[PDB]
RNA sequence: CCCGCAGAAGAAGCACCGGCUAACUCCGUGCCAGCAGCCGCGGUAAUACGGAGGGUGCAAGCGUUAAUCGGAAUUACUGGGCGUAAAGCGCACGCAGGCGGUUUGUUAAGUCAGAUGUGAAAUCCCCGGGCUCAACCUGGGAACUGCAUCUGAUACUGGCAA
RNA sequence: UAGCUAGUAGGUGGGGUAACGGCUCACCUAGGCGACGAUCCCUAGCUGGUCUGAGAGGAUGACCAGCCACACUGGAACUGA
C-alpha cells in the first residue's frame, strides 16, 4: 500500500503537469490550537485530464521535473 | 571492510574498551555500526571484565565483517564454553 | 500554644496645621499551630502600643482551616486587592517554601509543607489577607464527599 | 452569536448557583443532556429532566448543601476557539482529584476517573471541581 | 490576548540593551588615558571626582573612574579599565583597574586591598 | 578545610554546645557561654527570619565539621534522595565515618576522630580509609589498626563515651577496640534539637 | 599502592560588617578626602569615608568585572491587560481568515487506544558496579515528550448527504 | 525590503550523468513563486546537547560525538572505487 495524498487543484496551465494544494492541521508548537496550513506541490499527469478546484489523489515518484516528484494517481469529485 | 574493534572509553591509565562493530575508515571512538559488547583491562578479579554478544558478533562475521586481533584473543578467552 | 508572630511596622503620617504626626501600625498573626489562624492590625502612637493592639484583634479573628495532617488538601488561588496568592499543597516537599508576610502566617496555622508564591502586589498587609481567605476556601475530602458524591471512598478511590 | 453552546450551560448553572435560583432551563442538546448526566452521577445537580419535542428544554434543578452552592467553580477548558485534547496519562485531576472533569472520549462522555480506568483519554470539556 | 492573534504576530521579546558598550564579552579593556582630570558630580553630591578621558584600544573614547585616593595618571598611560557606572558623573560607565599595567595601587590601604590593588603589608 | 580555630568560640555564637571540647576536660564551665561570643557579646539582636535559618544551618555544620560546598553537595543528595530532605541530610552525615567514629568513641571529638583518620589509623572491612567523607554503609565493622592503637588517652577516650549516650543504631566491644554499625539512624535516634526544616527552607531562597 | 624514619614540625587567606544582608565600636577626617549595586552616606561626636580592635561569611581560594537565564505573571501558551494608571481604530460595510444552532445517517481527516519501525552512541534520570571516598569511569533500565505506517474506537471537531 | 523570475515554469526531442532531472541545447507552450512572507538586506555552520528554569520557555552550540563547508586568494580539471 502506497502514500497516497488527497488534494485540491489550484491551477493547471502548464501542460500535462498541475499543481495541487494539499491542507493540513497541524497543532501549532506554542499555543496549541489547530491552525489549517497549506501545501502546494507540482504534479504530474499524463492525458491531462484536470481542471482548476477538482480533487485529486496524487502519489511520490521519482522526479519528472525540476519541480515535479508527484504524479496523479485518480481523479475524484470532478469540478462543476 | 568493516570491522569489529575496540574503542578506548573510560579515563586517564585506567582504560574501558567497547566491542563495537564499524567501518575502519573511521576513527577509534568515532562513528560506528553498533555496540557488540565491553572488555575492561582494570576488572579488578571481581565478576565481570568481559562481556561479548556472541550470536550477535557471529552474525556480523557471516557478513564479511573482519574481527580484529585483540578482540579475537577475547573470544578466544570466552572459549565459547567457559 | 497560641504562637504569635509580628510580620511588619510601618510609620505613618497624618500632618495636621503644627506638623505632621506620626503612628505605628503592626500587622500580626497568631495561632494554634493546628489549623486555626488569624490576623490582627492595630495602629497606636508608639511601636509596643501597635503590637499589642494588633494581638487583641488577632486573637479573635481567628478562623478554622482543615489542613491535611501537615500540608494542604489541594492545590488553591488567593486573590485579595492586588495579591494573588498561589498555594500547592507539595506531599510533604519538606518547608514552607513561601515569600515574607506569607511564610508567617503559614507557619502559625500549622501548615508546614506548602509551596506558595505571591504574584501582583506583594504588600503585606493584602498577602495576609490573601492567604487567610485562600486557606479558608480549601475545602476537605470529608467534607466535599458531604455535598457531591457522598461517601469518601467514592471520591477518591 | 451563539457560538458555544457548552460554555453557555455551564454559565448558566455559574450564575443560577450564584443568584440562588432553585432550578435553571436552557435549550437542550445531545451533549449538554449528555455532560447533565455527568453532574447527576456524580453529585453536583439534582433532577435534570427534558420537557419538549421540537424545541427540547433541558431543565437541571440546583444543589445546595448550607447556605453555598455545591458548584464552587465550573470553568470550560475546550473552548471553540482553542480545542484542548488529552491523552490517557495527562488527563487532569482537578482540585487534587476531589472534584472531577467531564471529558468526552469516544466511548461517551465520563469523567477524568472514569476515563483512566478505562484507559482511554479524549476531549476534556469542563473543571467542575 | 487572543490566541489567534498571537499566531499572527507571537510575543515580541523586549531585546536588552547593554549598559557597558565597549566591546560587551570583554571583562576588561585597554586605553591610553588621554586628559586625565578632574570633574564635579552631580546636585545632591559635591567633590572633585577624578575621572580619565580613555581611548580604548577597539577604538571607542570613554571616560573612566579612578578609584582610591590619589592616583598618578599623565595623560600616556596605557591603563586597564572595566564595567561599573558611578552615577555621580553625568556619563562615566567605566572605572580603572588600580593595580594594572600602568596605575598603581593605592597607597597605605590596609583593607579591601584586592580592589584598588596593593600587595599584602609584609612586615 | 577544617576551621582551625578558637573551636569553643563557636559555641558561642550559636548559644549552645555543640560538643567540641569535651575530650578530658568534662564540663564547661571555663568557656562564659550566652554572655560573649565578640565584643559586643551582651547585646542581644532581633535577628530577623534570615538569619535564624543561616543560624540553623551554621550549627549543623560546625556540629560535623563540613564546610559549606561539601555540605552543599549534601543537600544536592538528599533532596535527589526519595522522601524526606531533612531527614536524609541529617541520616548522610551521621554515615560519615569521622561522625561514625565519634558515635562509637574512638575519638572524645570529631575534630580528633577526624585526626584519627589522619593517623591512617581507622580501618573499615579491612582497608584503612583517610577520608572523613566515607559513607558507612548500613553493615559494616569499623576497627583500629594494630599499628596506631592502644594510644592510651585515644583508649582513654572511649571510655569517656559510656559516659554520653551508648547510641542505639551501633555497637562496640571495645576488644581490639572494635566497632560495628547498623542500620542508618532514625530521626528520632539521633539529637532531636536542631530544626532540619531551616536548612532545607534556606538553600531554596 | 605498601613499609620505615628527624618530626607539629613544611602549609590561611580574601571579602564584608547602615538597609536589602549574616556581622560593631573607637580614632582620624569635616559636602573635603572619599564610598556607591540600589536607597543614598560625607557640611565636627560618620555603626556608610580611612585606619584599628572585634565580628560575620567563604576557604586554597576569595572578590571585582563581563556574559546568559532566573527572580521579571515586566511579551503573561501555561500566566497580564485596555472607563480614569500605557492601551478600543472616528464610525460603518465587507473579501481572505477565525468561529458556528439543532436531528439522524455516513466517513474516520482531527482526536483516542494498541502495535510495529525509528527516534545513533555519549550526556540527563533510576537501580547497581569500580577507582581508599568523591569528582570520575561503567553495566542495565527508563527517557528521548517526536515522526511514519498498520489495526481498532466514533463521544467531540471537520467532511459529505438528508 | 512587496512584487520576483527568462533556462525562468512546463512539454517534446537530441545530448549528458554511475543515476532521476532545465543537468545541458534546439523548438513549442506562457507559465512558475508570493501576504500560511517570494525577492532583497543583515546575521549565522547545523544537530545530539550544555546553562538556566518548578515547568512551559529563554539563552546557547566551548570540550566530546553525528553531519556540512573550507585548506594563501580566485578558478579549473586530472588520476581514481
Amino acid at each position: 500500500k502506497i502514500r497516497t495524498l488527497q488534494g485540491r487543484v489550484v491551477s493547471d496551465k502548464m501542460e500535462k503537469s498541475i499543481v495541487v494544494a494539499i491542507e493540513r492541521f497541524v497543532k501549532h508548537p506554542i499555543y496549541g490550537k489547530f491552525i489549517k496550513r497549506t501545501t502546494k506541490l507540482h504534479v504530474h499527469d499524463e492525458n491531462n485530464e484536470c481542471g482548476i478546484g477538482d480533487v485529486v489523489e496524487i502519489r511520490e515518484c521519482r522526479p519528472l521535473s525540476k519541480t515535479k516528484s508527484w504524479t496523479l494517481v485518480r481523479v475524484v469529485e470532478k469540478a462543476v | 571492510m568493516v570491522t569489529i574493534r575496540l574503542a578506548r572509553h573510560g579515563a586517564k591509565k585506567r582504560p574501558f574498551y567497547q566491542v563495537v562493530v564499524a567501518d575502519s575508515r573511521n576513527a577509534r571512538n568515532g562513528r560506528f555500526i553498533e555496540r557488540v559488547g565491553f572488555f575492561n583491562p582494570i576488572a579488578s578479579e571481581k565478576e565481570e571484565g568481559t562481556r561479548l554478544d556472541l550470536d550477535r558478533i557471529a552474525h556480523w562475521v557471516g557478513q564479511g565483517a573482519t574481527i580484529s586481533d585483540r578482540v579475537a584473543a577475547l573470544i578466544k578467552e570466552v572459549n565459547k564454553a567457559a | 500554644e497560641l504562637q504569635e508572630k509580628l510580620i511588619a511596622v510601618n510609620r505613618v503620617s497624618k500632618t495636621v496645621k503644627g506638623g505632621r504626626i506620626f503612628s505605628f501600625t503592626a500587622l500580626t498573626v497568631v495561632g494554634d499551630g493546628n489549623g486555626r489562624v488569624g490576623f490582627g492590625y492595630g495602629k497606636a502612637r508608639e511601636v509596643p502600643a501597635a503590637i499589642q493592639k494588633a494581638m487583641e484583634k488577632a486573637r479573635r479573628n481567628m478562623i478554622n482551616v482543615a489542613l491535611n495532617n501537615g500540608t494542604l488538601q489541594h492545590p488553591v488561588k488567593g486573590v485579595h486587592t492586588g495579591s494573588r496568592v498561589f498555594m500547592q499543597p507539595a506531599s510533604e516537599g519538606t518547608g514552607i517554601i513561601a515569600g515574607g508576610a506569607m511564610r508567617a502566617v503559614l507557619e502559625v496555622a500549622g501548615v508546614h509543607n506548602v509551596l506558595a508564591k505571591a504574584y501582583g502586589s506583594t504588600n503585606p498587609i493584602n498577602v495576609v489577607r490573601a492567604t487567610i481567605d485562600g486557606l479558608e476556601n480549601m475545602n476537605s475530602p470529608e467534607m466535599v464527599a458531604a455535598k457531591r458524591g457522598k461517601s469518601v471512598e467514592e471520591i477518591l478511590g | 452569536s451563539m457560538q458555544d453552546p457548552i460554555a453557555d450551560m455551564l454559565t448558566r448553572i455559574r450564575n443560577g448557583q450564584a443568584a440562588n435560583k432553585a432550578a435553571v432551563t436552557m435549550p437542550s442538546s445531545k451533549l449538554k443532556v449528555a455532560i447533565a448526566n455527568v453532574l447527576k452521577e456524580e453529585g453536583f445537580i439534582e433532577d435534570f429532566k427534558v420537557e419538549g419535542d421540537t424545541k427540547p428544554e433541558l431543565e437541571l434543578t440546583l444543589k445546595y448543601f448550607q447556605g453555598k452552592a455545591v458548584v464552587e467553580s465550573i470553568q470550560r477548558v475546550s473552548r471553540p476557539g482553542l480545542r484542548i485534547y488529552k491523552r490517557k496519562d495527562e488527563l487532569p485531576k482537578v482540585m487534587a482529584g476531589l472534584g472531577i472533569a467531564v471529558v468526552s472520549t469516544s466511548k461517551g462522555v465520563m469523567t477524568d476517573r472514569a476515563a483512566r480506568q478505562a484507559g482511554l483519554g479524549g476531549e476534556i470539556i469542563c473543571y467542575v471541581a | 490576548a487572543t490566541v489567534n492573534q498571537l499566531v499572527r504576530k507571537p510575543r515580541a521579546r523586549k531585546v536588552a540593551k547593554s549598559n557597558v558598550p565597549a566591546l560587551e564579552a570583554c571583562p576588561q579593556k585597554r586605553g591610553v588615558c588621554t586628559r586625565v582630570y578632574t570633574t564635579t558630580p552631580k546636585k545632591p553630591n559635591s567633590a572633585l571626582r577624578k575621572v580619565c578621558r580613555v581611548r580604548l584600544t577597539n577604538g571607542f573614547e570613554v571616560t573612566s573612574y579612578i578609584g582610591g585616593e590619589g592616583h598618578n595618571l599623565q595623560e600616556h598611560s596605557v591603563i586597564l579599565i572595566r564595567g561599573g557606572r558611578v552615577k555621580d558623573l553625568p556619563g562615566v560607565r567605566y572605572h580603572t583597574v588600580r593595580g594594572a599595567l600602568d596605575c598603581s595601587g593605592v597607597k597605605d590601604r590596609k583593607q579591601a586591598r584586592s580592589k584598588y590593588g596593593v600587595k599584602r603589608p609584609k612586615a | 578545610a577544617r576551621y582551625l580555630g578558637p573551636k569553643l568560640k563557636l559555641s558561642r555564637r550559636e548559644g549552645t554546645d555543640l560538643f567540641l571540647k569535651s575530650g578530658v576536660r568534662a564540663i564547661d564551665t571555663k568557656c562564659k557561654i550566652e554572655q560573649a561570643p565578640g565584643q559586643h557579646g551582651a547585646r542581644k539582636p532581633r535577628l530577623s527570619d534570615y538569619g535564624v535559618q543561616l543560624r540553623e544551618k551554621q550549627k549543623v555544620r560546625r556540629i560535623y565539621g563540613v564546610l559549606e560546598r561539601q555540605f552543599r553537595n549534601y543537600y544536592k543528595e538528599a533532596a535527589r534522595l526519595k522522601g524526606n530532605t531533612g531527614e536524609n541530610l541529617l541520616a548522610l552525615l551521621e554515615g560519615r565515618l569521622d561522625n561514625v567514629v565519634y558515635r562509637m568513641g574512638f575519638g572524645a571529638t570529631r575534630a580528633e576522630a577526624r585526626q584519627l583518620v589522619s593517623h591512617k589509623a581507622i580501618m573499615v572491612n579491612g582497608r584503612v580509609v583517610n577520608i572523613a567523607s566515607y559513607q558507612v554503609s548500613p553493615n559494616d565493622v569499623v576497627s583500629i589498626r594494630e599499628k596506631a592503637k592502644k594510644q592510651s588517652r585515644v583508649k582513654a577516650a572511649l571510655e569517656l563515651a559510656e559516659q554520653r549516650e551508648k547510641p542505639t543504631w551501633l555497637e562496640v566491644d571495645a576488644g581490639k577496640m572494635e566497632g560495628t554499625f547498623k542500620r542508618k539512624p532514625e530521626r528520632s535516634d539521633l539529637s532531636a534539637d536542631i530544626n532540619e526544616h531551616l536548612i532545607v527552607e534556606l538553600y531554596s531562597k
